[PDB]
């Protein structure tokens, strides 16, 4: 009964990247990086200004 | 403060008793147009205008 | 009697209905309270502790239950009220004990 | 093992802000500790600046004041960053207080206590560093409220005379004055540890009232870079009133040297004493007036002892929710009348508005409790 | 006789939040105070070494400083004489004492021109209305020591309208009317009550840029690492 | 010297409030000339017309000014 | 009120985490955040608004008596 | 452009925060030009440094 | 850190704001000693671990 | 008062003019100067009896 938990989807909710089973995870993870660490990165440039 | 002795008729043809203060107007100054006083509101210390 | 309307018309306006709640969950907690929570068989403490997470889930997150999955007047599973009945007037045994 | 637990004051780090097992429920509604902490160390650091450059003197205090404000570098802003950020600083202390009646938080009695000491000594240090920039309404409110202390027989008039220095307020009476807003926000500050502990005693509190003891998310990174997030609004709010309006809570009065004679028409005291003098002035007793005004910090401390509701917080209770939010509109109400001249209709609705608040905290909750109570088949 | 008028918000050109200060006009407004009304009103805390980078220019500042001759220390013997000053001058009080202005008066001292339009009710608006409106009682005169103005609660004021078709004609062109002369002496007391105006609004712009430049990204943060929680669901395991 | 601010002011004050408040002024006159041997002489309406003419010239002020 | 380890003692839960990463920044905002917040502003219209309107009601009258009272005279 | 810059600028910390600082000098720079030439640009005319050009 | 080109009012004032504010400073700075000591426990005379005469 | 030009008036203002501010003056200065005794015999005893361990 272990094996009769299924994960909902989130549909909903995922990046316009990860709509899609046929992609790699491997081959579309540094642009959401790049996005969030780039925003996080210019916070601290306003905060040390 | 120099006064009238018709402003002594209208301080004191209202009686003694009438203000919560009992307080004769020939009891203030002998010399009675002439009151003199401590010029500070005895509530809670102000100059009253 | 339209108290009994009153009373719909309060549990309307209250919020833990549609937060899908019952009159066993909010109640505020002494040591009589604790007490009570501890008198309970396994499974409904389990449901009452999935009700609660549930709700402080859907509370941090504000996005309220459809109108569907919301608990009635009629179907309020009270249920804590004969054991803190107990438990208080234990409590009152004691008292009239120790006062007597 | 783990530097964080091996190291004395990295337990005492890791205990306060790692390892805080926080309610997941609370919203901007509770942020106000981090803001009120932050306005503290502010309000540290300005107030120091100030005494860097301050010359407490009845002679010397206005010029020298003057001095920073026109010659010495950024000193205007500095002391418009002390004064706004003690205003941002009570909006913060009333909003916390509010959350604190609204969500049944005060069933934390000692907690409460130590909240309501501090609520002292912030109303002391506010009200002597208002004192301190010698102006003449800091002149009269200041001999205004020493005579309310004169108030009390037989022990009043001698604890007057002992805190004057003189016959009226004078140079002792003004350094006395610098020297306890010169000392109290490190015994507030102490205190405040104290509250700390007492609430990491108890544990902190959800909307709900509800133990959150199931669903405890850590106080870290979620709640800093919220209280960050929060902490920076209050920033942008506070540096844009100091930039851009900073007369719209200044008196203009203020600005004038001290006249030991004049008392001018429009003499108050500022916004966050209206409410504490608008009780004074609509009851024509002296004592009876400062009485009441002791009372109503009293009624603050009695309201943990009147919770006799079956929830903790209103948040289902909607009777007492609207009582409590007519109740936020008495006391803007008793604030403004405060900002009012003394009028007749003012005279009027001013009474009925203070005894409404008498009425309100302390005679009508336990009746909304009641009705609630009895109306939930309990 | 209690019932006050208040001043409406005048449409100056330091009027709005990214608004600014006519030096020129203060240029102007110094010469009608230093020309006109410094004999009757103090304006102590205001020195030359104020009037460097403002308005005016260096040698002028010490030709305006050697205008104004007040004192000298001790020449060894307390002589106090007479001394230029090159740019450490203050303005000088046109009395030593209040009871001088009193008893050159009816009492009714001449305040202080630091802070007055930071200092009454109403600000440089108040001003400009109080020099502005003079006219004639209809029929409320009270003793005779006093004039008669609207514009003032009490409705009397002992300072004669100093205005009356140009008591100056200063140096440009500008023909001074009641109106130039009043819009001159509003800018010079707004720059008197705040030195540092323009400078104001230039942090004040500054900080309108970093707070919409930091609002998208510690809010994007904050809703960055909050969205665990804002993802996560619950299922029942019996 | 042609001053502009008695030139704006005497153009401002025949708006309608203005003229109505001329006249309740010289109907205060009539009382007052009327009734002598008084102190209540000519206060309220003198300030409201000053009010209104003040305010019609606040919003039309700086245009020669 | 202490740390973690011992605070409750709850069975047959699951609870399914999403990564930070995995979802978006703002996942439907306008086409959620609007219908939510105008229910939360229909939650608290009689309950928070009718003190604010008797609160502008007797300052108008308290106003406008104190002007009828200050211009007969 | 993201990915160059993440494989790049976001691996090593001390890096990162030399970059930033790099980057802030260079903002600070840019923003006082930007921030300077919108606040005289807005309130031409009244300023000192023409008025002290006519000397 | 002249507080002018000498020393001056500027200095003394300066002066008066350390002297005051050093010595809370002081005060929690001992509290963290002590707290320390108390984590590791005082030191006899002889130099001997002493746990067994508490 | 912390000014150049009235700090040494002040000062005799308080030793002379303020009852017991002469005590409390000397209370002050004298105190200070025990404090520093109290220091170097406990620093000398943290290195004496061997405590610099910790
Ligand atoms: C000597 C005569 C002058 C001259 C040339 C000017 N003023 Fe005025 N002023 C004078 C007196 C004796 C008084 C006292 C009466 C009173 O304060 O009611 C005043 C008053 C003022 C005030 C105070 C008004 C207020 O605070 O409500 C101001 C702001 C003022 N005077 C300004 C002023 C200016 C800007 C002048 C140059 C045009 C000026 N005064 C001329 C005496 C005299
Ligand atoms: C002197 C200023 C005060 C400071 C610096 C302060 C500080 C704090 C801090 C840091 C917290 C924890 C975080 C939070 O929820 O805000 C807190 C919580 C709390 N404070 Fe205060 N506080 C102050 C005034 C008061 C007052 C006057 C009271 C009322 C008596 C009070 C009652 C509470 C309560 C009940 C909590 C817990 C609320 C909860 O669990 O959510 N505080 N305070
Ligand atoms: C120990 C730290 C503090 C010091 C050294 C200090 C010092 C001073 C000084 C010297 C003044 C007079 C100068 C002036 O008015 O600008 C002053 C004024 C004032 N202080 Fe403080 N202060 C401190 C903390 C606080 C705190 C915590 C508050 C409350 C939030 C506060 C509120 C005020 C207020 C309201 C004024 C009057 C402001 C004004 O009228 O200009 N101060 N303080
Ligand atoms: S009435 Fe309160 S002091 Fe005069």
């Amino acid at each position: 009964s272990h094996t009769d938990i299924k994960v909902p989807d989130f549909s909903d909710y995922r990046r316009p990247e990860v709509l899609d089973s046929t992609k790699s995870s491997k081959e579309s993870s540094e642009a959401r990086k790049g996005f969030s660490y780039l925003i996080t990165a210019t916070t601290t440039v306003g905060v040390a200004y | 403060r120099h006064r009238t002795k018709k402003e002594i008729d209208q301080e004191a043809a209202v009686e003694v008793s009438q203000l919560r203060d009992p307080q004769h107007d020939l009891e203030r100054v002998k010399k009675p147009e002439w009151v003199i006083l401590i010029g500070v509101c005895t509530h809670l210390g102000c100059v009253p205008i | 009697k339209w108290l009994e309307g009153i009373r719909k018309w309060y549990y309307n306006a209250a919020g833990f209905n549609k937060l899908g709640l019952m009159r066993d969950d909010t109640i505020h907690e002494n040591d009589d309270v604790k007490e009570a929570i501890r008198r309970l068989p396994e499974n409904l403490y389990n449901d009452r502790v999935f009700r609660i997470k549930r709700a402080l889930d859907l509370s941090m997150r504000q996005q309220i239950l459809p109108k569907e999955q919301w608990t009635k007047y009629e179907e309020d599973k009270f249920y804590l009220e004969p054991y803190l009945k107990e438990v208080i007037r234990e409590r009152k045994e004691r008292e009239e004990w120790t006062k007597k | 093992i783990n530097i964080r637990k091996t190291h004395p004051l990295m337990k005492i780090v890791n205990n306060a802000f790692i390892d805080l097992p926080a309610p997941s429920n609370i919203s901007s509604w509770w942020n106000f500790g981090s803001l009120l902490g932050i306005c503290l160390i502010l309000q540290i650091l300005t107030g120091l600046f100030l005494a860097m450059h301050y010359t407490p003197d009845t002679t010397t205090a206005f010029s020298s004041v003057t001095h920073i404000c026109r010659d010495v570098n950024y000193g205007w802003i500095i002391r418009y960053m002390h004064a706004n950020g003690a205003s941002m600083f009570f909006i913060c202390l009333f909003m916390h207080v509010g959350r604190g009646l609204y969500y049944g938080s005060y069933t934390f009695l000692e907690t409460w206590n130590i909240g309501v000491i501090l609520l002292f000594a912030t109303m002391a240090t506010a009200f002597m560093g208002y004192v301190l920039p010698w102006g003449q309404m800091s002149f009269w409110g200041a001999t205004v409220i020493t005579n309310l202390l004169s108030a009390i027989p037989y022990i009043g008039t001698n604890l007057v005379e002992w805190i004057w220095g003189g016959f009226s307020v004078d140079k002792a009476t003004l350094t006395r004055f610098f020297a306890f807003h010169f000392i109290f926000p490190f015994i507030i500050a102490a205190l405040a540890m104290v509250h700390l502990l007492f609430l990491h005693e108890t544990g902190s509190n959800n909307p709900t009232g509800i133990p959150s003891d199931t669903d405890k998310i850590p106080f870290h990174p979620y709640y800093t870079i919220k209280d960050i997030l929060g902490a920076i609004l209050l920033i942008l709010i506070l540096m844009l009133l100091v930039l851009f309006t900073p007369d719209l809570l200044g008196d203009p009065d203020n600005y004038t040297p001290a006249n030991p004679l004049n008392t001018p028409p429009h003499i108050k005291p500022e916004w966050y004493f209206l409410f504490a003098y608008a009780i004074l002035r609509s009851i024509p007793n002296k004592l009876g007036g400062v009485l009441a005004l002791v009372l109503s910090i009293l009624v603050l401390v009695i309201m943990p002892l009147l919770h006799t509701s079956k929830q903790r917080s209103m948040m289902f209770r909607p009777i007492s929710q609207c009582m409590f939010w007519i109740l936020v509109a008495d006391l803007l109400t008793l604030t403004w009348i405060g900002g009012q001249p003394v009028e007749h209709p003012y005279i009027i609705i001013g009474q009925l508005a203070s005894i409404m608040y008498f009425l309100i905290i302390l005679v009508m909750m336990p009746v909304a409790s009641i009705i609630e109570n009895n109306l939930l088949k309990w | 006789s209690d019932l006050e008028l208040h001043p409406p918000s005048y449409p100056w050109s330091h009027r709005g939040l990214l608004s600014s200060l006519d030096h020129t006009s203060i240029r102007r407004g110094f010469q009608v105070y230093k020309q006109v009304c410094s004999s009757c009103h103090s304006m102590d805390y205001v020195a030359y070494r104020h009037l460097v980078g403002v308005c005016y220019t260096e040698d002028e500042a010490k030709a305006l400083a050697e205008e104004v001759e007040v004192q000298d220390g001790p020449n060894e013997d307390g002589e106090m004489f007479m001394r230029p000053g090159k740019l450490s001058d203050y303005f000088p009080k046109p009395y030593p004492n209040p009871e001088a202005a009193r008893a050159a008066n009816n009492g009714a001292l001449p305040p202080d021109l630091s802070y007055i339009v930071r200092a009454r009710h109403g600000g440089e608006d108040y001003v400009f209305s109080l020099l502005t409106g003079y006219c004639e009682p209809p029929r409320v005169s009270l003793r005779e020591g006093l004039y008669f103005n609207p514009y003032f609660p009490g409705q009397a004021i002992g300072m004669a309208p100093p205005i009356y078709n140009e008591v100056l004609e200063f140096d440009d062109g500008t023909p001074a009317t009641m109106s130039q002369v009043a819009k001159d002496v509003c800018t010079f007391l707004r720059w008197a009550a705040e030195p540092e105006h323009d400078h104001r609004k230039r942090m004040g712009l500054k900080m309108l840029l970093m707070m919409g430049l930091l609002l998208p990204l510690v809010y994007a943060m904050k809703r960055h690492k909050w969205s665990v929680l804002k993802s996560r669901k619950l299922a029942y395991r019996p | 010297l042609v001053d502009p601010l008695t030139t704006v002011r005497e153009q401002c004050e025949q708006l309608e409030k203005c003229v109505k408040a001329r006249e309740r002024l010289e109907l205060c006159d009539e009382r007052v000339s009327s009734r002598s041997q008084t102190e209540e002489d000519c206060t309220e309406e003198l300030f409201d017309f000053l009010h209104a003419r003040d305010h019609c010239v606040a919003h039309k002020l700086f245009n020669s000014l | 009120g202490r740390q973690f380890g011992h605070l409750t003692r709850v069975r047959h839960v699951i609870t399914y985490s999403l990564s930070p990463f995995e979802q978006r920044a703002f996942p439907h905002y306008f086409s959620k955040g609007i219908p939510n917040v105008l229910r939360r502003t229909r939650a608290c219209i009689l309950r928070v608004a009718p003190p604010f309107v008797v609160f502008y009601l007797v300052y108008t009258w308290g106003t406008q008596e104190f002007e009828k009272s200050k211009r007969k005279n | 452009l993201t990915a160059r810059l993440y494989s790049l600028l976001f691996r090593r910390t001390s890096t990162f925060a030399l970059t930033i600082v790099v980057g802030a000098l260079f903002f600070e720079r840019a923003f006082d030009q930007g921030a300077d030439a919108i606040y005289e640009h807005i309130n031409e005319g009244k300023l000192w440094k023409h008025i002290k050009h006519k000397y």
